[PDB]
């Protein structure tokens, strides 16, 4: 319904479609002009058939599919892997395990995707009502479904890294014996200083333990 | 935010028991202020909303010798199931006469009943109070991002 | 100021039960619109207790009396619509009585008149009632986009 | 119970300016909160808390009620 | 002016789903009764839900199992929608393993004494020839809703994670009133609550657990007085 | 599962039948299920008495003048329905007030019948100037709620019957509201505040007693579908 918005409300809808995140699930508009297939699948991370045949076996990590021609091809997808903006781009998976599969058809989908259709958010009960002057300048009310039912929810992932160099002084260390510190802080990390994979950490924790080899004693 | 200019912060999370609900105790996913649009000039996000609640109770239209009828017929948007995503291209949209004839002939939900009257607006309750609001408010299903 | 417009308005398009009907109290009118026979814009003959300053137009009329009578700290009865009496419930007792509807201008004549002649904490009190009861009544008007 | 609770009208009418009550009050806060830190030290210019205090009340409060009580007075020098 | 004490009939539609009817209510007052049955049905009344699982060969929920098609989060999602009913006040272990290829549902799932999963036909993942799924699903006792912040409670144990338990077993609630057939000029209205629950009981312990809670604080407001 | 506090009625009290009560922290969302129940029930549940109707001498329904008096036949009316009448008997009774003079007439020189009282008899009713010629039967019917004027075929009967508006309930207004509190770093507890104001015949608090009673028999309905527990204190 673009004729019926105005010019500068079509501008700004436009420009910050390209701002939704991709949620945990995402399903498809209600409601929603045809070309969104047609804007996903175009665009690279939905893994569609470079040729046509079958499928022999599918996971989460690959699918892997026998071609008529004989050949056997595995396609592999981007689980929770970091985007440039720190949005996950995991990829989910429609195919089953023996169907037939044609040139271009989509086998996995991609970040904000469903069904290789392009799903950008989630479609909401809506009503128009001033309420309690929580919606007041145009602000938001909604339902705790959204909250305990995992609607509107992103995975984020952040890197950061670090570097031990050789400075002046000495060479810096990736090492456990972190000093000055209590071992409780230190519980979590590995043999040489590392923070275990799965380890559930908070602000201010020891991720991996660098050591700068020595200063100006005074 | 929407796909028409609409956009906003979060000022509260209500409970679910909050939220006004509708006439078989289904409550409202997200309450928006109906002040911004006449002023912002976008009165399609309530189309699309009026036409997402056509897509999630589905349309039974068969035989009903009328114009927008014999055009739904025609084009093949004339059974459809409760649920289906419908496609409105960006200057080939569903007609007011489609959105008002559909809104018209939802399929029911439970009771042989169906629930948003043909104005597009629907009776709604208070979650607090309890009381029925006065009058109908508009509902339906806008994707929200 | 939709939610106090709404609240003041005059009972024009919509459908008035109740109206013309003589109420002891405000409470009493508050009473019979929580039973539903009677709206909120109808117009009412409601009275009002001692300590009520009545409208500034008030004055020149007077109740028909032999003997000398003086309306303007005692009770009287007005005609008006509930949705006025509790606007004015939200304005200070001091303040005299409103009988029109309030909108948007009328509002900023009233918080200037209340600025002008009511200390800070006064008026700091009386934005914030009329704030409460803005969104109170517009949740309640029924407005919304078909 | 907040910043509002000394009314701000009898402050000016006993002022009667809005700079001199500010820097009034902030010279009587600056006094009180040396009086805290005193430390026992019995210093004779520093004066307590004149109206009664809770356990804990920031100076200015303690000040801005003894200004509005009008039980001390300021003089230009 | 006529006094008649209010009576309760329940009548069954569905087998998780049935309608009740207050009849000789006073006027204006059948709406605030029922949104108050229906508030306090919706959000407080006790059930049970899985509150931390521990997939062997998983240390995070976004890892992938290997040999199933949907990842550990997915598998968050199924699992936060499974019904279950825990007798304990301890959390109780319950034990999923599956081999090979398949569909591993709720109904393939081993239920301790005391705990009873509902929705047998709830599809939980599937799984190729080499899959491979052993999961030990903690159930806890609660209501309301407890998202996963709230959940952890062990830091040596790097496997296991908690899930958000969504405690509540009512699906939805309704009211409706009418007018009386008896010729006064009150009026009086009959109450009809629609309770509609999971498979977790029947709307008539929902339905009496609410009125237990409501009675218990109104006579918390009542006996304090006088 | 278990409720870490209790609730707890507090009365801080006003004037004599001006009250508020503050509910210590519920459950959240717990707050205006209390609020509007125990308003609806407080308005309109309890059971009080009444004017119904009533006749006075010589007039017609249309005729809205009344002889001897200045005030007219609405005020009349409004001070009627604004007297408070205490009820025993269970079936309508007709009570009456005769004056001769001029001078003030109140509700102390109405006669009330045994079983029927009068709880406010200071407040004025009318001025009469020379001859007096004030004779008025006024109906007291016991009732519970606000009914508005019904007529029921009296001015058939008698062209003197006029109906008037019924104030059953001792309460005059009850207005709640519910804030926020913080306890344990929780801010999300609901405070629930009952403004109260009733007639100066019925003490508020009484009032607020009754209407916990009636909500405590009143969902005792759902109590026997099932003996189901749920965490207490």
């Amino acid at each position: 319904f673009l004729e019926h918005d105005d010019a500068n409300r079509a501008l700004m809808g436009a420009n910050m479609m390209r701002q939704a995140v991709p949620l945990i699930k995402s399903e498809s508009p209600l409601v929603g002009t045809g070309m969104e297939y047609r804007s996903a699948a175009d665009a690279g991370d939905v893994v569609k058939a470079e040729k046509a045949g079958v499928v022999q076996e599918v996971s989460a990590d690959y699918i892997t599919t026998t071609n008529d021609d004989g050949t056997y091809i595995t396609y592999r997808l981007a689980k929770f892997s970091r985007s440039n903006q720190g949005t996950s781009v995991n990829q989910k998976v429609i195919v089953a395990e023996g169907d037939r599969i044609i040139e271009g058809q989509v086998l996995a989908d991609g970040p904000a995707t469903e069904n290789g259709e392009m799903a950008l958010g989630k479609n909401l009960l809506v009503a128009f009502m001033p309420w309690e002057g929580h919606n007041y300048e145009d602000a938001i009310i909604l339902s705790q479904r959204l909250v305990q039912d995992d609607v509107l929810s992103s995975i984020h992932i952040e890197e950061h890294e670090v570097d031990a160099r050789d400075t002046k002084l000495g060479p810096e260390e990736i090492t456990r014996d972190i000093p000055n510190v209590s071992e409780e802080v230190l519980a979590d990390l590995d043999e040489r200083g590392i923070i275990r994979i799965g380890a559930e950490v908070v602000a201010g924790d020891i991720l991996v333990g660098k050591v700068t080899p020595k200063g100006e004693t005074e | 935010a929407g796909r028409h200019g609409n956009k906003g912060v979060i000022s509260k999370i209500n409970p679910i028991e909050d939220m006004p609900f509708l006439e078989d105790g289904t409550p409202v996913d997200i309450i928006l202020n109906p002040l911004a649009v006449p002023s912002r000039m976008n009165p399609g996000q309530v189309l699309e909303i009026h036409l997402g609640w056509l897509a999630s109770r589905g349309w039974d239209v068969s035989g009903l010798a009328e114009e927008w009828a014999q055009r739904l017929q025609v084009i093949g948007a004339d059974k459809v199931e409760p649920g289906t995503n419908v496609a409105t291209p960006v200057f080939d949209g569903a007609r007011e006469d489609e959105l008002a004839g559909l809104l018209q002939h939802t399929i029911p939900n439970r009771d042989g009943e169906r629930m948003v009257l043909p104005s597009g607006k629907a009776r709604l309750f208070d979650g607090r109070s309890g009381e029925p609001f006065p009058e109908p408010i508009s509902v339906g299903y806008m994707y929200i991002l | 100021v939709l939610g106090l417009f709404f609240l003041t308005t005059d009972s024009e398009g919509r459908s008035p039960k109740g109206e013309g009907r003589a109420f002891g109290s405000s409470a009493e009118a508050i009473m019979a619109f929580d039973a539903g026979d009677l709206t909120l814009q109808a117009k009412i003959d409601i009275r009002f207790p001692v300590g009520t300053i009545p409208p500034r137009g008030f004055e020149p009329p007077a109740r028909e009396e032999g003997e000398p009578e003086w309306q303007q700290g005692d009770t009287f009865t007005l005609k008006t619509t509930l949705g006025r009496a509790l606007f004015n419930e939200l304005l200070p007792e001091d303040y005299p009585f409103v009988d029109y509807e309030v909108g948007k201008k009328q509002l900023s004549e009233i918080v200037n008149d209340l600025a002008e002649r009511y200390p800070k904490v006064i008026v700091a009190a009386t934005l914030d009632n009329l704030k409460a009861a803005g969104f109170f009544w517009a949740t309640r008007s029924g407005v919304t986009v078909a | 119970e907040g910043i509002i609770n000394p009314p701000i009208d009898e402050l000016l009418e006993a002022t009667d300016s809005k700079y001199s009550l500010v820097i009034y009050a902030a010279k009587r806060a600056r006094q009180i909160n040396a009086y805290y830190s005193q430390l026992g030290e019995g210093l004779l210019e520093y004066v307590g808390p004149l109206v009664d205090t809770h356990v804990h009340e920031k100076p200015l409060s303690i000040a801005l009620r003894e200004i509005n009580a009008g039980l001390l007075t300021s003089e230009a020098i | 002016l006529i006094a008649q004490r209010p009576s309760l009939t329940e009548e069954v539609v569905d087998e998780f789903r049935s309608r009740f009817v207050i009849e000789p209510l006073e006027p204006g007052f059948g709406y605030t009764l029922g949104n108050s049955l229906r508030r306090t049905l919706l959000s407080s009344i006790p059930g049970a839900a899985v509150t931390s699982i521990r997939i062997d060969g998983v240390l995070h929920e976004f890892t992938t199992v290997p040999g199933v098609k949907e990842d550990v989060t997915d598998l968050i999602l199924n699992i936060k929608q499974l019904v279950v009913s825990s007798e304990h006040d301890e959390p109780v272990v319950m034990y999923l393993r599956k081999q090979g290829p398949g569909l591993v549902t709720a109904a393939d799932i081993a239920p301790p004494a005391g705990v009873e999963v509902h929705n047998p036909d709830l599809v939980l993942a599937t799984l190729n020839g080499k899959g491979k799924l052993e999961m030990e699903l903690t159930v806890e006792r609660g209501r309301g809703y407890v998202s996963a912040v709230q959940n952890k409670q062990v830091g040596q144990e790097i496997g296991r994670i908690p899930v958000d338990s969504i405690y509540s077993p009512v699906l939805k609630v309704t009211y409706k009133v009418e007018a009386t057939r008896v010729e006064q000029r009150t009026d009086f209205d009959k109450l009809i609550v629609d309770v509609e629950t999971k498979q977790a009981m029947r709307p008539r312990d929902a339905m009496a657990s609410a009125g237990k809670t409501l009675v218990e604080l109104f006579g918390l407001a009542r006996e304090l007085n006088i």
